[PDB]
């Protein structure tokens, strides 16, 4: 199994192109990165028009030779970490799936399955129905629902990538001394980041990019997104992490920080989430809260 | 061969960059 | 067999002919070794081996044709260039088999991507028209230029005589009209295009071709002429016909300056004096608006259509010629060829009927003998006309002066009338400008620079690049604050129109106002429409609407509309 985004569905080319690790290793947000991928497939001996075919229908010979082709070629691109072992399950004649693909389907169903207090209530109630839309997909009798989950997973990753490139190309990351700050004031559709899970996926994209872009300055990161209906920013506090191939674990400190500023502050804020690393605050109060936060020694 | 080194350098820059 | 020749040993052709010397095994092996040694070793002055950099990009695009410049091959190992010019059909076989070795040195197992690579020659240093070809040119490499008159469909062709195929297509090439001598008809030739070169060119393009000149027996020619006369053909080897950050920064620099709209209009049609409103309308049509659609019952075009009523000799045909050279794609008189471009009409029942359908739709549909098919128009129309005989009559409304149906005047965004008015000072200004331009054009670098900068306030190369950039990049939108005022002005104009008994203003005019405001925003690279854009659009449309009316109605309109046509 390969750390490639949904290999056995969509295509081999899409598997590399949307992989969260490959983007950090080859810088796919710009053309000098994309050309590296074209160059790789040309050297590997795979015709680029077949790499884009649906992986079920891709030719049998390439399918069985792929396991050796990677051993000869990933080293030249510094990309050897793609290779690993994992668990695969199959039932009758309906074809294989790995656990890594299964959890992405589940997560996708969680995210996208189908004055202020009432709207909050309605939103929170909608998110609970997706629990059962996920629950019922754990049954082998209901593979039909699992396929829908996979179709949603692909669109979610597409929309995430199309926001990440905008953040990096417009250089919206602000490099403060103690931590890195990023705030989304507008977007193609900013509603997708109103759910915690989706926000976390975007954060996970940016963290791999920041982890590989320079050897220096492993820093905490803060990410926020506005909502036009509440006029509140949804805020998340994110750790750094060490690269895949490299020894105590680090600890998320935002909890105490957020808690202390909340206990002190004039600001209109909310803390009710199980994960304390996630908070909400009104439009005008974001800047004084972040000012008091950066003035604090708790970071 | 030294004269053809520029060719192989252009090939090796794919490894480097 | 084992021993090889030196390059100096090839200086003497030892057999009775070139082809019978190239085809010998020791000579051929020597040529192969030398070509490979050139391709692995040639450099820029900066080192930076170009062919190692081209083979690299061959795989990056999954391509099939390697391109070699003839001047490089003539700059060292000159004898190989001479042999290539004399015997291309042999030399290129050897060169192709060397190019595959060089590409596999970068990309092993590239044979699984494509089985065979073709070398394309460029910059061959001598040129013929279709006059100078003679029998001595047979089987020699030649370089030729002309216009592509006719093109066949693409077909597969059997490669070997287990089976394999390749693509095939034939093109007819004709002498360009500027090259043909006076009082003579143009000549023709026919070109064969193979695997990688099919659909490289379109009918009516002006094209440049390198290839082998070749001949064969034909029974019908011999039968009709009564002499042993062979037929000839050209087998093509290669065929020939964006911006940087610096350009973007320069565009943004000039757009940040005040009055850029006025400067763009001033740069429009430099050779023609006066007629600023016509230049304004033409600029607006060339930039255009944004198309929109609402699947709930409505759609709005981005194109802007303009009609100009011209007195005899008031510069109409010259500005159409100017637009034809300025614009990116266009048709002059066929609407398929005008797709996403500008269409030009300089004079004027089935033609009008076609235009009726074209103005109502944005796409054309037709059926014939039970067949059904569709085509796209998607274009801006600029038209001009002569007002129902020798002279326009200002005492009458527009309909009396034209041969058009009423919906035509409804659906044109902008209407304007141009007249040869009498004024001694204007006549003197025109005459001085005309003789000055006449002297400045006389056949008898610094002179050109002075001439250019006196001609226009913007260099027109930058203006054409700017228009293309703005059209491809900029997509403006309205601001919701001032639209209440626009609705009030619309209602006021309608009330005033009814009050004087005028033909009423309509939703088409309001749509045109918004579209013209978008175009004005696009002209300065602004993604927002602004109040001054709406003001200018309102002035243009209101003045155009006023010009269509009878004289008494015109006076009442301008007396009331003063707070729109002049004030705001
Ligand atoms: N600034 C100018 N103003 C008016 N006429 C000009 C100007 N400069 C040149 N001309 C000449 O005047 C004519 C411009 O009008 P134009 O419409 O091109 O002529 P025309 O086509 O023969 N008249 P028409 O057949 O009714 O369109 C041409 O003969 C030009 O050479
Ligand atoms: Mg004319």
């Amino acid at each position: 199994d390969y750390y490639l985004f949904l290999l056995r569905h969509s295509s081999l080319y899409d598997s590399f192109y949307y992989s969260n690790y490959v983007n950090a290793k080859l810088s796919l947000w710009n053309e000098n990165g994309k050309k590296r991928l074209h160059k790789m497939f040309a050297r590997m001996g795979i015709p680029l028009s077949t790499a884009q075919e649906t992986w079920l229908y891709m030719d049998h010979s390439i399918k069985r030779e792929l396991g050796i082709i990677f051993d000869k070629n990933l080293d030249r691109y510094g990309l050897q970490d793609i290779i690993r072992d994992g668990f695969v399950r199959t039932l009758g004649y309906r074809g294989s799936i790995s656990a890594s693909e299964f959890v992405e389907a589940l997560t996708a169903l969680l995210e996208v399955g189908n004055n202020s207090a009432q709207k909050l209530t309605n939103l929170r109630k909608r998110w609970v129905s997706n629990f059962w839309l996920s629950w019922d997909a754990l049954d082998d009798r209901k593979v039909e629902l699992l396929n829908r989950g996979i179709q949603l997973a692909q669109d979610l990753q597409r929309a995430i990538f199309n926001t990440g490139v905008a953040i990096l190309e417009k250089k919206l990351i602000k490099h403060l001394r103690i931590y890195r700050l990023c705030v989304l004031q507008d977007g193609p559709d900013l509603d997708l980041y109103r759910n915690p899970l989706t926000l976390l996926r975007l954060g996970n994209w940016l963290i791999e990019c920041c982890a590989e872009s320079e050897d220096k300055q492993l820093l905490p990161m803060v990410l926020a997104s506005i909502d036009e209906n509440t006029d509140t920013y949804l805020v998340a506090g994110l750790t750094p992490r060490y690269p895949r191939g490299l020894k105590k674990p680090i600890l998320n400190n935002f909890s105490m920080a957020f808690q202390q500023i909340t206990a002190e502050t004039d600001a209109k804020v909310r803390i009710d989430n199980f994960e304390s690393s996630i908070i909400e605050i009104r439009r005008e109060d974001l800047s004084p809260f972040l000012e008091k936060l950066t003035l604090s020694g708790l970071l | 061969n030294p004269k053809s080194s520029a060719f192989f350098e252009s090939m090796v820059e794919d490894i480097i960059e | 067999l084992r021993e090889e020749l030196t390059l100096e040993s090839l200086s003497n052709v030892k057999a009775n002919s070139y082809s019978e010397w190239i085809t010998q095994p020791n000579v051929s092996r020597t040529i192969a070794r030398e070509l490979k040694s050139f391709l692995l070793e040639y450099t820029d002055e900066t080192g930076r081996s170009v062919y190692g950099a081209r083979i690299r990009t061959l795989g990056e695009m999954n391509s099939e044709s390697l391109e070699v410049n003839y001047r490089h091959l003539a700059e060292s190992k000159a004898i190989l260039a001479l042999f290539l010019a004399k015997c291309p059909e042999e030399m290129l076989k050897i060169f192709d088999l060397v190019a595959m070795e060089a590409t596999e040195l970068h990309y092993p197992d590239y044979a699984r991507i494509h089985s065979e690579i073709h070398v394309r020659i460029s910059d061959f240093p001598t040129i013929y028209s279709l006059r100078e070809l003679r029998e001595s040119n047979l089987s020699s490499l030649v370089r030729v230029t002309g216009v592509v008159t006719r093109r066949t469909g693409v077909f597969p062709q059997l490669k070997y005589v287990k089976t394999v195929y390749r693509n095939y297509q034939r093109v007819t090439l004709q002498e360009a009209p500027g090259t043909v001598p006076p009082g003579r008809l143009p000549r023709h030739r026919e070109v064969i295009l193979l695997a990688d070169l099919v659909d490289v060119s379109k009918p009516g393009e002006e094209v440049e071709v390198t290839g082998i000149y070749k001949n064969n027996y034909d029974g019908n020619l011999n039968a009709k002429n009564g002499f042993p006369v062979f037929a000839t053909i050209i087998e093509a080897n290669s065929i020939k016909r964006s911006w940087t950050e610096e350009e973007e920064r320069e565009f943004r620099k000039i757009s940040r300056d005040r009055g850029i709209i006025d400067k763009i209009i001033s740069s429009m049609a430099p050779s023609i004096y006066g007629h600023r409103d016509i230049k304004t309308a033409v600029a607006c049509s060339l930039f255009g608006g944004v198309p929109k659609n609402v699947n709930g019952k409505h759609s709005i075009r981005g194109d802007i259509n303009v009609l100009l009523l011209g007195d005899p000799g008031t510069a109409k045909s010259q500005i159409l010629k100017y637009v034809e050279k300025t614009a990116h794609r266009a048709v002059f008189a066929a609407l398929v060829l005008a797709d996403k471009g500008v269409c030009l009409i300089d004079e004027f029942d089935q033609d009008r009927t076609s235009i009726h359908e074209a103005m109502e739709q944005q796409s054309i549909s037709i059926s014939k003998a039970g067949i059904v098919t569709t085509l796209q128009a998607r274009c801006s129309i600029i038209a001009a006309a002569n007002p129902n005989g020798g002279r326009y009559n200002s005492t009458l409304p527009l309909a009396q002066n034209v041969s058009l149906t009423e919906p035509i005047l409804s659906r044109f965004d902008i209407l304007c009338v141009v007249r040869d008015l009498v004024d001694e000072e204007a006549d003197e200004r025109l005459a001085t400008f005309v003789v000055d331009s006449h002297v400045r054009s006389h056949p008898e670098l610094q002179r050109q620079r002075k001439k250019e900068e006196e001609i226009s306030p913007i260099p027109q190369e930058l203006l054409m690049k700017y228009i293309h950039y703005a059209r491809t990049k900029i997509y403006p939108k309205l601001h919701q604050m001032d639209m209440d005022k626009v609705s009030r002005v619309y209602a006021d104009l309608r009330r005033e129109s009814i009050s004087t008994g005028s033909f009423p203003i309509t939703v088409r005019h309001l749509e045109s106002i918004l579209r013209i405001a978008e175009s004005f925003a696009k002209m300065r690279l602004s993604e927002f429409v602004s109040s001054y854009d709406l003001d200018r659009a309102i002035k243009v449309v209101v003045d155009s609407f006023v010009d269509a009316q009878k004289v008494s109605v015109r006076r009442q309109l301008r007396r009331s509309f003063a707070i729109y046509t002049l004030g705001h």
